[PDB]
């Protein structure tokens, strides 16, 4: 079974900064490619940005030097730093992991910003 | 391949297939190694 | 039909293709083209679909 | 693709030619979508396993 802790969000003011960050834990392989995804109130869920295991990333958005990704390859734990927070991000995040064989989700967080 | 009491053993690649031959005492290569990078990424 | 020019003429917010890729469009050749031409606010682009 | 062959890599892929350069938009998006699987659809578009 595999577990994708996920922490970092709330309520933050604009202009604020956070940390999001999940964890894989369980039964992962080798190319772990993995990033995160927006869902919006109601709307459709779209790509925010992936990183793999090459330290190659891919953003799927306009949102460079807004989002960062940080990778921690001893625990193998993907961190992604939000700054300069707008109210058209207000989304809640879930990071993926595709992997090699069978892809997986998280569970959510809120993330909330608004003036 | 001599030791003597840098790096200077690359890898070699795998192309399709390998034959191996040696004259040496079995007690001297005792075993081998496969992958594709050598490392966690890949078996 | 070169699509090419449609390509290159503009910033496009939407170049969405149903039923057919993009790419192939160039290499397939079709019996009839219709090109229905109007103007719409920008909330209401994706109803267009 | 080969037969029996996945494709892992998610590359971003020039939807045109308005390159990436690591931005995905206008003549940019991901060679994966993802399907609108909704109860109301009928057969043709219901999902399958």
């Amino acid at each position: 079974q595999v577990q994708l802790q996920e922490s970092g969000g709330g309520l933050v003011q604009a202009g604020g900064s956070l940390r999001l960050s999940c964890a894989a834990s369980g039964s992962i392989f080798s190319p772990n490619t993995m990033g995160w995804f927006r869902q919006a109130l109601g709307k459709q869920r779209e790509g925010v940005a992936f990183i793999s295991s090459i330290a190659s990333t891919s953003y799927w958005l306009p949102v460079k030097g807004r989002f960062t990704i940080t990778r921690d390859n001893t625990k193998n734990t993907v961190h992604l730093q939000m700054n300069s927070l707008i109210p058209e991000d207000t989304a809640v995040y879930y990071c993926y992991a595709v992997d090699k064989s069978q892809d997986y989700w998280g569970q959510g967080t809120q993330v909330t910003v608004s003036s | 391949a001599i030791h003597v009491s840098r790096f200077d053993n690359p890898a070699l690649p795998f192309n399709d297939g390998v034959y191996f031959a040696s004259t040496e005492k079995s007690n001297i290569i005792r075993g081998w190694i496969f992958g594709t990078t050598l490392d966690s990424k890949t078996q | 039909a070169d699509y090419s020019v449609i390509y290159n003429f503009a910033p496009f917010f939407a170049f969405k293709c149903y039923g057919v890729s993009p790419t192939k469009l160039n290499d397939l050749c079709f019996t009839n083209v219709y090109a229905d031409s109007f103007v719409i606010r920008g909330n209401e682009v994706s109803q267009i679909a | 693709l080969k037969p029996f062959e996945r494709d892992i890599s998610t590359e971003i892929y020039q939807a045109g030619n308005k390159p990436c350069n690591g931005v995905a938009g206008p003549n940019c998006y991901s060679p994966l979508q993802s399907y609108g699987f909704r109860p109301t659809y009928g057969v043709g578009h219901q999902p399958y396993r």
